């Protein structure tokens, strides 16, 4: 899953196995680098991608005036009572309607999901 | 040796030096001084967990500048020169950064909105006659 | 003790005209370079125009090291400076703005395919097999 | 002190007074074509490069600054005199003002010797001048002039 | 609704460099994660690690006149780590009374004014 | 225009690499991929260019995304044949390669993105631009950002008559 | 609702948690302990593919949800893959019990005993999730 570039040339690092070893290995085409493979993953798909959307927020949004703003959902870190709560609005998600809450409180970003 | 080989004895020293970028009007004063010898003095204080930086400018050439350091773990920034006698050197390298900021909040504007009458005192535009030109 | 409360004070110098010049040398974080190895440095102007008005171009320890290519920073810096504090035996900072920023990129030491041997390839716009092997032939 | 609701309604509409009072209805068309004649065209002659002529001696253009009278018309004999904008109305005239511009003329002759000469204020057309804008005669005249005009 | 004539932007890209905004071409391309990037009349002049402190800067010089214009837009994109500046012709504008604390900044002492227009 | 390829095209080998990106420069007939552009501006390590398109390589599912313009692009790896696969497409054939490359790096230089620069030091200041270009293509395609909509008026300008008479001013001085 | 499943048309994508590839070059200890819990009862005494087996592994985690609103089983999704691909491929799966639906796919043993076999693996993988028919 994870991307790697060679030392040598900077250049993307593919994936290649060598039979002698049969271990898997990284080489880079236009380099000959190799190097040892320790994921042994060479790639996830993922058809449903229920990605944490809480990862794609930004602890800013609570400085957007835009946003509606609520006392009744208190931050779970800070106890702060004001937070700002948004709908996700992300394609791909084929259904979204759900809220997620940022604490308003400054120089604390939690997130959350009730 | 040789013309175009690069000097590496600052590097192997492991030279330390500060990339600061400072405003106009600290650079132009020190440019109006000429370079008399001194242009102000830079206080470091440090306290049981935090450093202060801050520069001084000299009571003469006005007639505070906090600073504020930046990580460098971002760029390896390293200093070389060109001699006049064409001999390459490489000074060293920047071990820190710093950025230099003014004290004043509002009347600094004042002085800025000087600056961008000077910058726009040459854009000309055009002028209106009252007769026609014979 | 006192580094909990040391206040230190240096003098600022700014001599009016140096000798040598002061230019500004970046490289890439990522690029992970490593001074220790410099055993030698070669700085020449490059060749590919064909001077004060063309890259620059760096080769280390000859072909066997890293080669980078400078260029001059395209921003201008009108309404800012540049200058590099070194300490002294003295204590008192000296200034030195800098002529010019560059910033070098290294450059790949390996069978690149020519440009007409590009064009052979390009049949293969998207049939390409076996990626690996393509280097291979080179 | 604060503007209670009972008096928003007169305090929102004296804002709203001052605006038309300041601005008018037009002011877009009028301050674009403003910033044309001020700024744009200086710009385009300034930015233009300099004529550079070789075909030995060596001529050089440079157009320095640019002028515009009021709009102005000749008669058949060829004296100028000031356009009203009615008198383009009756006469089917287009409302134009001179436009002059400063051109500088730099010969080389490779004998070391620089001549220079300037061309103070050089008549190079005639631009279209949008009413009541800053360049127009109406600009700057009371209601009381506009009506000697002939003009509403 | 008024339509901007469309200024220099020399004056806010100095103001820029002034405040604590990195150039294109002195940061390090890992650095723009974090920070936000500015645009000038679509031109991305840099990146700042404090949009926040800047909008409002950009903001209070904008209603004193100072160096930023009225008819400039300062467009921050919270969600998108982007502070849009704007400073050409043809923008479609018009005047809102800005209210702080909901309160209107629009006093009696200005009505009172206006009305000896 | 940096467009995506759709993945209408069915093929063993088009399937699996996913959608590329490619280009359409001025004064070039025919689309050019992306990755060439960026090789053509001076930046031909894959590090380098991955570093102007995408801001965060801890992001996965981004860099997928221009995996697939990568290997379009893998056969040109130099500045000059990249500047040379630009050329061959301009405005009028290339009769040498000399030629090719001096085209092309006049297109770049000037006929693309020319409010990010028009100066011959401006390569990296439009690679930044073009990558914000790609890395906003990015976004859309992975649904993080919404699709710009042309009736907004944000997206929209008024020529009146000052930019208009500044046009023809222009072309007439010109003429002059 | 039974002529309506056999109606609808359902492909491997429908149905698919995600699909990953691992190098997996010992068929026994394949991954990690999940997959070594079932892996093993398939290869304690397996058939038709002890002579060899591709190094490659192709992964596909199969959503409950969705396998139960079209009352799809693991058998018979096997069996369309094997339909559609005969022996050039094997499919193992775990047991419904299991609260993850797991489908382990390789390549066939006589190849193994030109392209590429971790690329052609990536295109079985995109030509079974929207070519094949379930
Ligand atoms: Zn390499
Ligand atoms: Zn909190």
């Amino acid at each position: 899953v994870g991307i790697r570039f060679c030392q040598e040339c900077n250049n993307m690092l593919y994936p290649k196995e060598d039979k002698e070893n049969r271990i898997l290995l990284y080489a880079c085409r236009n380099c000959d680098y190799q190097q040892e493979a320790d994921n042994s993953c060479i790639y996830v798909n993922k058809i449903t991608h229920e990605v944490d959307e809480l990862t794609q927020i930004i602890a800013d949004v609570s400085q957007d005036p835009t946003l509606p703003r609520t006392e009744d959902h208190p931050c779970q870190k800070c106890g702060h009572k004001e937070a700002v709560f948004f709908q996700s609005h992300s394609a791909r998600a084929e259904d979204a309607m759900r809220l997620y809450y940022v604490c308003t409180a400054p120089h604390c970003g939690h997130r959350w999901t009730e | 040796a040789e013309r175009g080989e690069l000097d590496l004895t600052g590097a192997k020293q492991n030279t330390g030096v500060w990339l600061v970028k400072v405003p106009k009007y600290l650079s132009q004063q020190w440019a109006k001084a000429s370079g008399r010898g001194e242009v102000g003095k830079l206080r470091i204080a440090k306290t049981q967990g935090r450093t202060e930086v801050s520069f001084t400018l000299n009571e003469d050439l006005a007639n505070e500048h906090p600073f504020v350091l930046q990580s460098v773990g971002g760029q390896t920034l390293t200093v070389f020169t060109e001699s006049s006698s064409d001999k390459l050197s490489l000074e060293g390298i920047v071990v820190q950064r710093a950025e230099c900021r003014p004290a004043a909040s509002e009347n600094y504007m004042r002085l800025k909105r000087l600056q961008i009458e000077e910058s726009s005192k040459p854009v000309r535009l055009s002028q209106q006659l009252d007769k026609v030109v014979t | 003790g006192p580094s909990s409360q040391n206040v230190t004070e240096y003098v600022v110098r700014v001599p009016k005209n140096t000798t040598k010049k002061y230019n500004i040398m970046a490289f890439n974080a990522a690029d992970k370079v490593n001074f220790a190895t410099w055993n030698q440095a070669r700085l020449e102007r490059d060749l590919s125009n064909k001077p004060e008005d063309q890259p620059w171009l760096l080769r280390v320890n000859g072909k066997s090291g890293r080669k980078f290519k400078g260029i001059k920073k395209g921003g201008v810096t009108e309404n800012t400076s540049y200058y590099i504090f070194t300490q002294c035996p003295d204590g008192a900072f000296e200034a030195f703005p800098v002529h010019n920023w560059y910033n070098f990129t290294p450059l790949a030491r390996h069978r690149t395919l020519t440009a007409e041997e590009a064009e052979e390839e390009w049949e293969r716009r998207n049939k390409v097999l076996n990626h690996f092997s393509i280097m291979q032939q080179r | 002190d604060e503007i209670t609701p009972d008096l928003w309604q007169e305090a929102c509409w004296i804002v709203i007074s001052s605006y038309f009072d300041e601005k008018g209805l037009v002011r877009q068309q009028l301050d674009s074509f403003d910033e044309f004649i001020q700024m744009s065209v200086q710009r385009i002659v300034e930015d233009a490069p300099p004529i550079d002529l070789q075909a030995p001696p060596r001529y050089l253009l440079k157009f320095e600054q640019i002028y515009l009278s009021k709009p102005t018309h000749w008669e058949r004999d060829g004296a100028p005199s000031p356009m009203m904008p009615n008198e383009a109305r009756l006469r089917n005239l287009t409302y134009s003002a001179p436009l002059y511009v400063d051109i500088t003329k730099t010969v080389i002759k490779e004998g070391e010797e620089q001549l220079q000469t300037q061309h103070q204020k050089t008549f190079i057309g005639k631009i279209p001048i949008m009413l009541r804008s800053t360049y127009c005669l109406l600009n700057g005249l009371t209601d009381r002039d506009l009506c000697e005009l002939n003009e509403c | 609704a008024y339509i901007s004539v469309g200024s220099q932007p020399s004056p806010i890209l100095e103001f820029l460099e002034e405040w604590s905004m990195e150039n294109l071409e002195e940061i390090s391309p890992a650095a723009i994660a974090d920070a936000t990037k500015i645009f000038v009349n679509g031109c991305w002049v840099g990146i700042h690690k404090d949009p926040e402190q800047l909008m409002n800067t950009l903001r209070k010089l904008r209603r004193q006149m100072d160096i930023i214009v009225s008819e400039v837009s300062m467009i921050r994109d919270i969600r998108e780590r982007e502070i849009r500046i704007y400073t050409d012709a043809g923008r479609i504008c018009r005047p809102l009374l800005i209210v702080e604390k909901q309160k209107l900044l629009l006093k009696k002492r200005h009505i009172d004014q206006l009305k000896e227009r | 225009w940096v467009s995506m390829l759709a993945r209408g095209g069915q093929g063993a080998k088009k399937s699996a690499i996913g959608q590329r990106i490619v280009a359409t420069l001025p004064y070039i007939k025919q689309e050019v991929p992306i990755i060439i552009v960026f090789r053509a501006l001076g930046f031909v390590s894959d590090r380098d260019i991955l570093e102007h398109i995408i801001y965060d390589f801890e992001d996965p599912e981004m860099m997928e995304m221009v995996k697939p313009s990568l290997d379009e692009a893998f056969v040109i790896q130099e500045q000059n044949v990249a500047l040379n696969f630009i050329g061959s497409r301009g405005a009028k054939p290339g009769v040498t390669k000399e030629k090719r490359i001096k085209y092309a790096k006049e297109v770049l230089q000037k006929e693309m993105l020319p409010h990010v620069g028009v100066s011959d030091f401006c390569e990296t200041k439009k690679a930044y631009f073009l990558g914000y270009m790609v890395h906003r293509l990015l976004l859309a395609a992975l649904g993080r950002r919404e699709l710009d909509d042309r009736d907004h008026y944000g997206n929209k300008r008024l020529d009146l008559a000052g930019p208009l008479l500044a046009f023809l001013f222009r072309g007439m001085f010109k003429n002059l | 609702k039974d002529i309506l499943c056999r109606l609808e048309h359902t492909t491997l994508r429908k149905v698919t948690a995600n699909t990953a590839i691992y190098y997996d070059p010992n068929p026994q200890s394949t991954v990690v302990a999940e997959d070594q819990e079932w892996v093993n009862v398939y290869y304690e005494m397996p058939d038709f593919d002890v002579a060899r087996i591709s190094p490659w592994l192709l992964r596909v985690e199969l959503d409950r949800k969705h396998m139960t609103d079209r009352k799809l089983t693991m058998e018979q999704i096997a069996e369309k893959i094997n339909a559609g691909f005969g022996d050039d491929l094997n499919c193992i799966f775990n047991d419904d019990n299991a609260e993850k639906l797991v489908l382990r796919i390789r390549i066939m043993n006589s190849d193994e005993n030109k392209m590429d076999d971790d690329v052609f693996l990536r295109c079985i993988e995109s030509n079974m999730l929207t070519d094949m028919t379930l």
